[PDB]
């Protein structure tokens, strides 16, 4: 239940090995986590969803984007958490694109929008 | 507000210019320019909406907006300068590409403007290419 | 290394800061008796990797705004690497 | 009430599973809740995402080394 | 000197752990652990004895 206990168990699962077997990996992850414990950018799921849809279109997955938007509507209807933005950011960072070949154009955040920090 | 007004004036000019260069008689080149500008305008409007979300949070200041509008002001200035150049030069085609290379050498040195113009130039020369 | 009662009495008197001098002697004896009772209870009644536990402690410090103290303790632990 | 909580958790988990399958993230069910709920304690989303990416890279390296 | 330095490092770690453990207690604990005493048993007895010592100190302060 402790954040450290959760980290140890998650490292064991990610490595498929013991926590002591991931102790060095666990140590690196612990260093990374204690480096920053809170997000430096606020939670505004409108922009997060906009980025998700933009990525889906960049993946030529407009139908999948519509399915995702409908899922977002259903999930916000089943809202049970208050900081979903972080979970959404995690899902976007965990997202992979086997549906498209690897080639992308760089976006902007200062010509485009940069997250005003929280 | 007058200082902020510059970016909004750029927004209005961009709306007008993306409408004007949207015509097929303005060319598919001008159409692509307006489409890329529309993507950028979508980014700007999304930023505006996020700021409006902060205003619904009641947590925005003229400094905060202006500071948040500072990079936005710079981006809008770059885009609006490009639009004003395209309209005043009426470039359509190889002249447009030549002006693109010229203005890219002129916006060289500023990495934000240089990178945005590089993306726009690649996208716009894709059709002529 | 001493007799379990001997070391228990030494440690109990160490915790004990010890009215009459007979009262002080009785307080020391009571501390020894309580320690003996606790040890007997533990015996009659009778995990995480130590590296993992130290990692959890340092993570708690760094989360608790003690990232520097976590680093100091981690340095002590790494020098250690009794359990 | 607790059955309602369990049902809601299952529904949220199913929604998240669908979101993950649509994102093609490759994240496993083991990060059903443990991954999200641990970050729900207020973890830095960027740091947590970076840690997850590092774990994924290390796991891929470990799988390649085992193979 | 090796035992003393190890005890000093362990005491530094414990002070970082905010345990308020004594060096004499550290040496006694080292002896017990080499003797085969459960760390859990030692720590539980330590906590119980610390509580008892605190209660006795409070009582004697009211008993002055």
């Amino acid at each position: 239940k402790s954040p450290n206990v959760l980290l140890q168990n998650l490292c064991c699962r990610i490595l498929g090995k013991s926590e002591a077997d991931v102790a060095q990996q666990f140590q690196y992850a612990v260093r990374v986590i204690g480096s920053n414990f809170a997000p430096t950018v606020e939670r505004d799921e409108f922009l997060v969803a906009e980025k998700i849809k933009k990525e889906l279109t960049r993946q030529r997955r407009e139908a999948d984007a519509a399915l995702f938007s409908e899922l977002h509507r259903k999930l916000h209807s089943q809202g049970v958490l208050k900081n979903k933005w972080s979970i959404l950011y995690l899902l976007l960072s965990l997202s992979e694109d086997p549906r498209k070949q690897p080639s992308k154009v760089s976006g902007y955040a200062a010509l485009f929008a940069q997250a005003l920090p929280r | 507000v007058s200082r902020i007004l510059p970016v909004a004036a750029s927004y209005s000019t961009v709306t007008r210019f993306i409408e004007e260069k949207s015509s097929f008689e303005y060319g598919q080149v001008n159409h692509a320019l307006a489409a890329a500008m529309r993507t950028l305008v979508k980014e700007y409007l999304v930023l505006v909406t996020q700021l409006e979300q902060l205003q619904r949070q009641g947590l925005l200041s003229l400094q905060k907006l202006w500071f948040y509008i500072q990079p936005a002001m710079r981006s809008l200035d770059i885009l609006a300068s490009l639009a004003t150049s395209v309209d005043k030069g009426e470039c359509i085609g190889g002249a447009t590409l030549s002006l693109l290379h010229d203005r890219s050498f002129s916006y060289t040195g500023d990495s934000q403007a240089q990178e945005l113009c590089l993306h726009l130039t690649k996208a716009a020369s894709t059709p002529y290419f | 290394m001493a007799s379990v009662p001997q070391l228990l009495d030494d440690l109990c008197e160490a915790l004990l800061p010890a009215q009459r001098r007979g009262s002080r002697k009785r307080a020391k004896q009571s501390l020894k008796k309580v320690a003996y009772n606790a040890l007997f209870t533990n015996l009659f009644q009778d995990r995480l990797p130590v590296k993992n536990r130290i990692l959890m402690l340092s993570f708690d410090l760094r989360v608790g705004g003690l990232a520097a103290e976590a680093d100091r303790l981690e340095e002590l632990v790494e020098g250690l690497e009794l359990g | 009430a607790a059955a309602a909580n369990l049902n809601a958790v299952r529904e949220t988990m199913d929604v998240l599973l669908e979101i993950s399958r649509i994102l093609n993230t490759g994240l496993d069910m083991e990060t059903l809740s443990i991954c999200v709920r641990l970050c729900e304690q207020g973890i830095n989303p960027e740091a947590l995402s970076s840690v997850i990416k590092e774990l994924r890279k290390a796991t891929e390296a470990l799988k390649a080394a085992e193979n």
